[PDB]
RNA sequence: CGCGGGGUGGAGCAGCCUGGUAGCUCGUCGGGCUCAUAACCCGAAGGUCGUCGGUUCAAAUCCGGCCCCCGCAACCA
RNA sequence: GGAGCUUGACUGCGAGACUUACAAGUCAAGCAGGGACGAAAGUCGGGAUUAGUGAUCCGGCACCCCCGAGUGGAAGGGGUG
RNA sequence: UCGGUACGGUUUGUGUAGGAUAGGUGGGAGACUGUGAAACCUCGACGCCAGUUGGGGCGGAGUCGUUGUUGAAAUACCAC
């Protein structure tokens, strides 16, 4: 009932966080601002 | 029946793929055995086109012509319409050119229309009902450029889209050309296809092609020769 | 994790492969006959055909994403 | 207790401590990158604090492109998460 | 004797609207008669209104879509 999520880049597609969310308060996937070491700034994440 | 047809049925073999050069070779050895047509093109893809991503939808310029009057009324407004008797349209008008269509000499192939005069325009498929002559988006003739799309109908631009059965029936041309001029055209639209691949196609891509005529039989192609045409 | 089907009227199940009507069974309501709607008989209510989208003139049927069950074969340090 | 905007429920680190048989556990000023809020000062490496967990081995997936059994690749392995 | 598979020929397809032209796509007015046309016979094939008919038997030269639908529009005819 919360599974552990991955949050991907929405721009070079690396795995770069692991979370949870509650799979039926927020049925859908997350959309966060987190940092990519890639990148080297913030980008777009949603999960997998 | 059909002693026309068997007499081409006896020439052709079916055991056998033919080159590029060999299917044109017998296109006009058809034409000159039948009455002459358009040379029809089916190729039969490795796409499944129930998925939405592997469907197969494009066009081709054909260096030699599709054979084809491509008589163009241009229902625009301003420089539009302007700039398409200066692109080669010989009937080009206005708000007037509805009116002198639909009462008499509805004698054209397509009316490239601009977004803006899409209302006025439209009622002219009253008339352009079953000749599919009406401004469509699905035939690139409703853009912002409404000018030299009129030179795509000119130079032969044939849109093809793939079945339900996963089958591209396709044309090259009329049948009165050269042998290696076909091949010309057979060349440059077989890559346009293989131009338009999914990345989830799977399986052997090109699998069959035949050349028919509408009048005559079909010819087995070998699906191996993509680049040497010339 | 792979595969291999399934959700449809209060319950059950066809139609689905192959595109144009939502039906049958039981339960219920009402009426009839009757010792007894036990039975028998007639009419009707009860449906976005699991939900989102997608493809076609048109989808219960077909594609994909989602929830949701059922199997099998693993994985199981 | 209420409200506005937000994603620091960061990445690269860490002087110096607490606790401790060992393995573990815990706290941390400050430095840089890229950020949020704020007029600024600043504050932010989840939650008032202390429970909500499981060593190693063996594997799985994702990326990096380190090794590649004559050589070029590949198989397999290695690192990082 | 019952199939499976590779490939050829034959044939199949009927909401409503409506050519009875009745699977998709392509373009298609000339393919259409010694390959002996139409009428006419009826060994049959199937079934949902008129058979779309692989009956191969009878003929002595059309078995034309632009009109007037199936998105609608051809579906005579040809490739698939
Ligand atoms: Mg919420
Ligand atoms: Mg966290
Ligand atoms: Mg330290
Ligand atoms: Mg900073
Ligand atoms: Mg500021
Ligand atoms: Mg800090
Ligand atoms: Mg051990
Ligand atoms: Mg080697
Ligand atoms: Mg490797
Ligand atoms: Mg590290
Ligand atoms: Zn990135």
């Amino acid at each position: 009932v919360r599974p552990k999520i991955t949050l991907a880049c929405e721009v070079c597609k690396h795995r770069n966080y692991i979370t949870k969310k509650n799979r039926r308060n927020d049925p859908d996937r997350l959309e966060l601002k987190k940092f990519c070491p890639n990148c080297g700034k913030h980008q777009a994440h949603r999960e997998t | 029946t059909s002693k026309a047809y068997r007499a081409a049925a006896a020439k052709v073999d079916r055991t056998n793929l033919y080159t590029p050069l060999q299917a044109a070779k017998l296109a006009k050895e058809t034409s000159s055995t039948k009455q002459d047509a358009t040379v029809e093109v089916a190729i039969r893809l490795g796409v499944d086109p129930r998925k939405a991503d592997q469907m197969v939808r494009g066009t081709v310029n054909l260096p030699h012509g599709t054979g084809k009057t491509a008589r163009v009324a241009v229902f625009a407004v301003g420089e539009k319409a302007d700039a398409a008797v200066a692109a080669g349209a010989d009937v080009v008008g206005s708000d007037d050119l509805i009116e002198r269509i639909q009462g008499g000499w509805l004698e054209f192939d397509a009316a490239i229309a601009t977004p803006d005069q899409m209302a006025k325009v439209g009622r002219i498929a009253r008339v352009l009902g079953p000749r599919g002559l009406m401004p469509n988006p699905k035939t690139g003739t409703v853009t912002a450029d409404v000018a030299k799309a009129v030179a795509d109908i000119k130079g032969g631009k044939i849109n093809f889209r793939v079945d339900k059965q996963a089958n591209l029936h396709f044309v090259i041309g009329k049948a009165s050309f050269d042998e290696k001029l076909l091949a010309e055209n057979y060349g440059a639209a077989i890559d346009e296809v293989l131009r338009l691949k999914p990345s989830s196609s799977k399986g052997r891509y090109l699998k069959k092609i035949t050349v028919s005529t509408t009048t005559g039989p079909g010819i087995p192609v070998d699906p191996s020769i993509t680049r040497n045409f010339a």
